[PDB]
């Protein structure tokens, strides 16, 4: 009732996730209650939009957001290797095998596991700033997220990054990575060669009154907010916001930002003196703009302090997309980071896939940052073959029950190495050999050879199965793979664990 | 229909092999029918079962002219050699149904596992002289052990060995062991029996006739042997024909095979590790459903273990480790379910059980595979 | 997925032995079988219940048709083989149920069960059947009869069973069941009237009612040809007249002095009633219309011998009887012959209302005078009395280092057998309404007290104080081939349904 149950709803979405993974991969189409059409690869996003009926499976829906805060990528790995364990350890159901042995048999595999991932590490190399370490780190995703251009959304994040980067070279001990460094904006109409890259940020709103540009003021002021008795109130606060408005003119601010309900009298007055207004800013924005700009909102409709003020080098009210846009768009050297990166397509749907894609390459930074490093491992399933004549060795080394557990446990490694071929149509059987004749009997003694050194690329080299990784910079990353290992067992093991589905008072 | 047609014919035959699970060995078990005309048929012999049975599914019917082929040569213990045509279709379900395994693929890997099975056959190859009639006497006694006639058989068992000897001798040594006949008298005692030595009807020693309610007795002087059995009860001649008439297979396995294999099941276990060595230097596609036959072999024992109230699991850990590493002529007790070595078991089996049980399997094993789908209804 | 077959099967079957579960001891109640026709038959025996009877699970019909096999084996009261085994079914459901193999157990049985002989080979008293000592020949009457019917009918068949094992015995050990075959079944008085004839009775008899109902010694002959002519009209009557006159000859040869002495005719054809009267007056009787079967038994018993030709007769062919008595029970007539030449046959007239209690009757002197046979075949007899019950099931209790024979699930198979022969005993007090619990009190903890006096002594269960007695003073003892075949056929009956994996329902379409 549950166990047979629960495979049946796993078949189901393993075989899902299957045809989501690989440059190969495929994307779904998602209708909720509402009529919203979304159409994206990734399995965290799948999962949460859809509505399962099956509690039994829901283990595996909540296991995402683990990923998510750790890491944020391979969410497609882990509904992969956290599906297939729990598909091959049917069979040893079937034998009569308690589930004292299968836990206690990926615990123990998961410890060598991690102590094969520190020997089997290679390509160090350290770099921080160079522009080729930014494009090493963000082509890999190709496989897990949208595989259509890596050739121009790889150079943007990368002029981005080294836009926001901190420098401060040698050890500077920098803190407080900023995950919001990296925006993009969904412009509907064009193709990708049309996108670029801004040191500001952009965003999407419309001037009214002025349009001008107001930058070439050399180091100009920017503020921050946060029956004739009748006429009594009227007359009240027509003298009021002429005196408040007229000396902010005064003290010569172009531009103010105002986070409140702007009545008809203020907008009035603005046309006259020359000074430009933010519409109705969102909490995302009205934080990002205290940050970056430095200025304080003060909640006074008077008069700000001219001495802490915002500034913006150069940013022009022009059209970008075709429409007259005002932006945030600045310069590095008088102001900080967090620019953006402008993305131009026909399809809303694929610029979607291109923000997750994204928005995944800011993790990249923070696993090279946040801990030593985030190493390196062999991509496109080269690292799952890696671990197969690790962990059948152990099997011999640990004589016992375990031996069963561990031998399932390399079997559910196959499913990777299938994903590339089934989301591509070839035949797993012709590819398999091929991915064997790389160790061959066992490793030659000379030492990376081409079982680490190359890996499987498939293009027009099918027939042959092998091609190098280090030329076309295929990897994965270290610290995912460690997390990825750690979720799918613990989720695989609170499957085992369910006993009954109790309700209470429903 | 393609596929799924299979699937039910996998379900089909693991169905029957599982109610035979039980039917191997002094151990086992009985199985009760229930058929829609209210009769009842209570046997541990599978094959009275596969013919009173009538099956709807059609893979299951081919089965039934397995187990007539299996029976011709032995009969006993035989009839439970169809699992291992049944546990490979299971074997096949991560590869037929799910890896989209050709069957001929399949089928080429079971003939270089039916050539590699040959190869272990003549490994635990254990000639043994058919001079001795001590060594003859224990040979034709392991088949007895799952009968009450053990200490009757020191009267029966005596007189069909000497009886093949006399109509098999040599050419090759291919005869014709059939010129014997065989009668039987009911009422008496099973102890007494009748020696003779001639043509049942030159210098002939002696002529008389005896007294016997049946007919009389006439001898004649050649220059071929009789048998005249005894019985102990009314009805007790069926079974005196399971354990000496049916029993000649013994006598013939011997002369044809004179190596011996581990008895009651014990073979297939130095078979099952050596399968999973061989598999490691093919190095191929056809590893995998190769490699896999060996998980189909560990499948048989494990008939004993579920007849002896064992842990499947956890003790083909030690045995398995025993035929890998110590030693090929290790076995398993199907009494007790104990470690005792068939050293001291004393019951050894031809080459040929196995070698004719693994041929009769692979054979019916890619027929079934070679059916696409089956369809019904044409109205013959 | 394993079977879970087996608990249904036993479940079904739990039910027969409930049915029966009121079918044990002399206190039990008859079961009743009645057909679409009318006809109704009330007894005790397993043998016509279970044929009737047709249960929905087909589980308990085929275990009914192993009962066949004990009428030869104990034939009165085999209910006790059907409820032994169902409480042994119920001890494995304890075990089998919780992960013990169903053949690992069986092993435990298989063990207790030769060993049960053993125990029950000191555990037989021998007796002197050469004596014919009445007290012990009383007793094994009142073993059956009183497990049968009645303390009314019980010293009424008490004697007529008494006597009829005594008029089949030898210094050899010489006894044939065929020899006493006939019973006269009558319909008149009560089933309390019925006596023990010392002959073989006919239910045939003359047409004419003057016959002499009363003769001393009368001579019995078989006579093959008819005595009245059939068809070739005065010269027919005329051949009847000449072979009347060899029959007064030969009436007048053998006694011509007192008319003390009397002939019997037995012919397969009728008589012409004309020609008996001639027979008045010299008192000859004559009968008609004789069976095959009848005439045969007159020769070994009566002593005459088949003529065909009245015209050659001699005395060295005719029989003699000690007492001849005749009796008109409606238009039937019936003679009575007894004290024959050879009068080592007997037969037992039964008279009732109508074959409803006569069925009663029938199927207890039947079985009855076959158990009683046992006794003289077999000198070693059983304490009855439920004394066996609990001593077979102490020693098996009662293991520890000296005699134990198993280990591990095979031990607890030897103390669940121990625990399966008490279900039989907690039965017969229970029928009557009586504390099983309360009754080993007296005893089987009165064993224990006896076992410190260094004494052997058997006690048993008496049901009507519901208190301990003595198998030897109350007189119950069963013999020793009967116990033998079914408490070691018990083991192999319930072991069907233990070897018994599942039941699948497929065959023969």
């Amino acid at each position: 009732g549950q166990i047979i149950k629960s495979i049946a709803a796993i078949r189901e979405l393993h075989q899902m996730c299957l045809t989501s993974m690989g440059p190969c991969g495929r994307n779904k189409i998602i209708v909720n209650h509402l009529g919203k059409i979304i159409i994206t690869n990734d399995a965290a996003t799948m999962l949460r939009e859809l509505d399962i009926v099956h509690p039994a499976v829901k283990v595996l829906v909540m296991a995402t957001e683990q990923q998510k805060i750790d890491m944020g990528d391979g969410t497609n790995l882990v509904m992969i290797l956290a599906g297939e364990l729990l598909n091959v350890s049917e069979k040893l159901i079937s034998m009569g095998l308690s589930a004292v042995e299968i836990i206690q048999g990926y615990n123990m595999a998961r410890k060598f596991t991690l102590k094969e991932l520190d020997e089997m590490v290679v390509g160090e190399i350290t770099d921080k700033n160079d522009k080729n370490e930014l494009l090493k780190m963000i082509k890999p995703v190709i496989s897990s997220k949208k595989y259509g251009s890596e050739d121009i959304l790889s150079e943007l994040v990368s002029e981005a990054v080294s836009h926001v980067l901190p420098v401060a070279q040698q050890a500077g001990e920098i803190p407080y990575f900023n995950v919001d460094s990296i925006r993009v904006v969904k412009i509907m109409g064009g193709s990708l060669s049309n996108s670029t890259v801004i040191k500001g940020m952009v965003f999407n709103r419309e001037p009214e009154g002025h349009v001008k540009s107001l930058s070439e003021d050399k180091k100009h002021k920017v503020a921050v907010f946060t029956a004739q008795e009748m006429l009594d109130f009227s007359k009240g606060e027509e003298k009021q916001i002429d005196a408040m408005m007229k000396e902010i003119a005064d003290m010569g601010v172009e531009c103010i930002v105002a986070g409140a309900g702007v009545g008809e009298l203020a907008l009035h007055y603005l046309n006259r003196y020359g000074i430009l207004v933010l519409k109705v800013p969102s909490k995302f924005e009205l934080r990002r703009l205290c940050r970056v700009c430095g200025a304080t909102p003060l909640p006074r409709l008077g008069a700000p302090t001219p001495e802490e003020l915002g500034l913006v080098e150069t940013v022009k009210t022009m059209e970008i997309g075709g429409d007259r846009v005002t932006v945030f768009k600045q310069e590095q050297g008088e102001i900080s980071r967090t620019s953006t990166i402008i993305l131009r397509g026909a399809t809303q749907n694929n610029l979607d896939d291109i923000e997750r894609a994204i928005d995944d390459g800011v993790a990249a930074v923070k696993g090279l940052m946040k801990p030593s490093g985030g190493k390196l491992l062999p991509g496109a399933g080269a690292t799952e073959i890696e671990l197969i004549s690790r962990i059948t060795k152990y099997g011999e080394r640990t004589p016992g029950l375990l031996q069963l557990a561990i031998k399932q446990f390399a079997v559910a490694f196959e499913v990777v190495p299938r994903t590339l071929a089934e989301t591509a149509g070839l035949d797993v059987n012709e590819v398999l050999p091929n991915l064997y004749a790389a160790h061959n009997v066992t490793e030659p003694g000379a030492v990376k050879t081409d079982h680490l050194y190359k890996g499987v690329d498939i293009d027009g080299e099918s027939d042959e199965g092998v091609k190098d990784i280090r030329e076309e910079n295929i990897y994965d990353m270290l610290a995912t793979k460690k997390f990825a290992i750690n979720v799918a067992t613990e989720a695989a093991t609170t499957v085992l664990s369910i006993d009954q589905i109790i309700m209470a008072k429903k | 229909t393609g596929r799924q047609a299979q699937i039910s014919n996998i379900t089909a035959a693991k169905a029957v092999a599982d109610v035979i699970r039980t039917c191997l060995g002094p151990k086992a078990m009985l199985k009760m029918l229930l058929d829609p005309m209210g009769g009842l048929v209570l046997t541990n012999d599978g094959h009275a079962i596969l013919r009173e049975i009538d099956v709807a599914h059609p893979a299951a019917k081919s089965m039934l002219e397995l187990s007539r082929t299996q029976d011709e040569e032995v009969g006993d213990g035989t009839t439970t050699v169809i699992i291992l045509a049944g546990e490979i279709l299971a074997q096949c379900a991560p590869y037929l149904i799910e890896k989209n395994i050709h069957p001929v693929i399949i089928i080429q890997a079971l003939k270089k596992a039916l050539t590699d099975a040959l190869e272990v056959i003549k490994q635990v190859s254990k000639p043994v002289d058919v001079e001795n009639d001590a060594a003859m006497k224990k040979l034709i006694q392991a088949s007895i052990g799952t009968k009450y006639v053990i200490h009757w058989s020191e009267k029966m068992c005596e007189l069909a060995l000497d009886a093949v000897k006399t109509v098999r001798k040599d050419l090759f040594e291919i005869d014709i062991k059939r010129y014997v006949r065989v009668e039987k008298i009911p009422g008496g005692d099973v102890l007494d029996s009748r020696v003779l030595k001639g043509v049942l009807l030159t210098n002939c020693g002696l002529f008389k006739v005896e007294m016997i309610g049946d007919e009389y007795f006439s001898f004649l002087d050649n220059c071929a042997c009789t048998i005249m059995l005894r019985g102990g009860s009314k009805d007790i001649l069926n079974e005196i024909d399971r354990n000496l008439q049916d029993a000649m297979a013994v006598a013939r396995n011997v002369m044809l095979s004179p190596s011996l294999s581990p008895g009651g099941g014990a073979t297939e276990m130095a078979v099952s590790v050596k399968l999973a060595e061989k598999a490691k230097q093919l190095e191929g596609i056809q590893q995998w459903p190769y490699q896999a036959v060996a998980d189909a072999m560990e499948c048989i024992p494990r008939t004993l273990i579920q007849n002896a109230g064992g842990d499947p699991i956890r003790l083909l850990s030690q045995l398995r480790a025993k035929h890998a590493q110590g030693n090929f002529t290790t076995g398993i007790d199907g009494d007790k379910g104990k470690i005792v070595d068939m050293v001291s078991y004393g019951i050894w089996e031809p080459e040929v059980i196995k070698q004719q049980s693994v041929k009769t399997a692979i054979e019916s094993a890619c027929l079934l595979l070679r059916v696409d789908d089956i369809v019904s209804g044409v109205r013959k | 997925r394993r079977d879970a077959a087996l608990k249904v099967n036993v479940t079904s079957a739990e039910g027969l032995q409930s049915v029966l579960e009121t079918n044990l001891g002399p206190k039990g109640t008859l079961k009743m079988l009645v057909d679409g026709a009318g006809n109704i038959k009330l007894t005790k025996d397993g043998k016509v219940l279970l044929t009737e009877m047709q249960i929905q699970s087909p589980t308990a019909v085929l275990i009914a048709r192993a009962a066949a096999a004990q009428d030869e084996i104990t034939g009165d009261g085999t209910t006790t083989v059907v409820c032994l085994v169902g409480e042994l079914l119920r001890q494995a459901h304890r075990f089998i149920q919780e992960g013990v193999h169903p053949r690992i157990i069986t092993d435990g049985f298989e063990i207790a069960r030769k060993e049960s002989m053993k125990f029950l080979d000191e555990f037989k008293i021998s007796k002197t059947n050469l004596s014919n000592d009445r007290e012990f020949l009383l007793q094994v009457a009142r073993s059956s009869l009183l497990t049968k019917v009645d303390a009314d009918l019980t010293e009424v068949l008490t004697p007529i069973v008494t006597d009829a094992v005594l008029s089949v015995y030898d210094a050899q050990a010489d006894n044939l069941d065929l020899h006493m075959v006939e019973i006269m079944q009558m319909q008149h008085l009560s089933p309390k009237d019925t006596t023990f004839i010392k002959g073989l009775v006919l239910d045939h008899g003359g047409r004419h009612p003057d016959m002499p109902t009363r003769v001393k010694n009368a001579y019995v002959l078989i006579l093959n040809v008819s005595l009245e002519y059939e068809k070739t009209a005065a010269s027919e009557r005329k051949f009847v007249d000449a072979k009347l006159k060899k029959i007064i000859d030969l009436k007048n040869e053998v006694c011509g002095m007192d008319p003390d002495k009397g002939f019997v005719i037995i012919n397969q054809k009728g008589i012409d009633p004309m020609s008996l009267d001639v027979f008045a007056k010299h008192n000859i009787l004559a009968l008609r219309r004789a069976k095959r079967r009848n005439m045969e038994r007159l020769q070994l018993v009566t002593g005459g011998e088949a003529q065909n030709s009245v015209e050659d007769l001699s005395p060295q062919i005719l029989g003699f009887s000690g007492l001849v008595y005749q009796e008109t029970i409606g238009e039937e007539k019936f003679t009575y012959v007894t004290e024959n030449t050879d009068p080592k046959s007997c037969t037992i007239l039964i008279k009732g209302s109508t074959h409803y209690a006569l069925a009663q009757t029938k199927d207890a002197v039947r079985d009855g005078l076959r158990a009683v046979a046992n006794v003289l075949k077999d000198k070693n007899i059983i304490p009855g009395a439920g004394a066996f019950y609990i001593a077979l099931s102490r020693y098996l209790r009662s293991a520890n280092m000296n005699k134990l024979g198993a280990k591990g699930k095979t031990k607890t198979g030897i103390e669940a057998f121990a625990e399966a022969l008490l279900v039989i005993p907690k039965t017969l007090v229970k029928n009557s309404g009586f504390d099983p619990l309360d009754v080993l009190a007296m005893v089987e903890d009165e064993l224990d007290d006896a076992q410190d006096s260094d004494e052997t002594r058997y006690v048993g269960v008496d049901l009507n104080i519901g208190d301990s007695c003595d198998p030897t003073i109350e007189g119950i003892w069963d013999s020793y081939r009967v116990l033998r075949n079914a408490i070691t056929g018990a083991t192999g009956i319930a072991s069907n349904l233990l070897l018994c994996d599942e039941l699948l329902r497929a065959g023969r379409s």
